[PDB]
């Protein structure tokens, strides 16, 4: 899990 | 109470797909995107639009395809559909050198500056983040208006961080292709967001060593400028  | 959906073509569908960013912006490269990118363009082949996908696309790049669809003659297509993959911020998409404005590349699509999509949904799906906040969550003239017909799917609520798994894609992306494979010749496309809203808010949660951002949910926001209900079939 990465945040854009 | 319902538009026309069936002039000769559905529409176009637009995917911009911007994974690797110029090294002078600092951005990440964004790992999981292509999968979304590949689900959409066969959800909505499926839906009978015609996509076109555009990757690694840089701010002017973004600014010259939305013009240049948006003069095109949209007379014997029933919608209109773009969808971005990027980062962004609080009314921001960026392109791979720089930011764009999400109003600048909407405005050419108003009511009275893309005639042949008067009356018509026009759809934007954003995958990107809002802002840096992280959900914590809880257990347990004229005739019409120039900004009628326009829906934004956005993947995140208002100021907050949106989440992308490397492996699986974007927790909304993945969603939403889930449910409208499932549910576009069912239900009304608000009741199909709502699916997609329920679905990345219970589902989903976030994985992370980093405790400040482990353990973090996620819910999608609609916005509908729509007049009337939307039915794909």
């Amino acid at each position: 899990d990465e945040v854009d | 109470n319902s538009y026309k959906m069936d002039y000769p073509e559905m529409g176009l569908c637009i995917i911009i797909n911007n994974k690797n960013f110029h090294k002078s912006t600092g951005m990440t490269s964004r790992s999981g995107t292509d999968v979304d990118a590949a689900n959409l363009r066969e959800t909505f082949r499926n839906l009978k639009y015609e996509v076109r996908n555009k990757n690694d696309l840089t701010r002017e790049e973004i600014v010259e395809l939305m013009r240049d669809v948006s003069k095109e003659d949209h007379s014997k297509r029933s919608s209109f559909v773009c969808v971005l993959l990027s980062h962004g911020e609080a009314g921001i998409i960026f392109g791979t050198n720089g930011p764009v404005d999400l109003k600048k590349i909407t405005n050419f699509f108003r009511g009275d500056r893309c005639r042949s999509l008067t009356g018509k949904p026009k759809l934007f799906i954003i995958q990107a983040c809002r802002g840096t906040e992280l959900d914590c969550g809880i257990e347990t003239c004229h005739k019409i208006p120039v900004e009628a017909d326009f829906l934004y799917a956005c993947s995140t609520a208002p100021g907050y961080y949106s989440w992308r798994n490397s492996k699986d894609g974007s927790w909304f992306i993945q969603s939403l292709c889930a449910m409208l494979k499932q549910y576009a010749d069912k239900l009304e496309f608000m009741h199909i967001l709502t699916r997609v809203n329920r679905k990345v808010a219970t589902e989903f949660e976030s994985f992370s060593f980093d405790a400040t951002f482990h353990a973090k949910k996620q819910i999608p926001c609609i916005v509908s400028m729509l007049t009337k209900e939307l039915y794909f079939y």
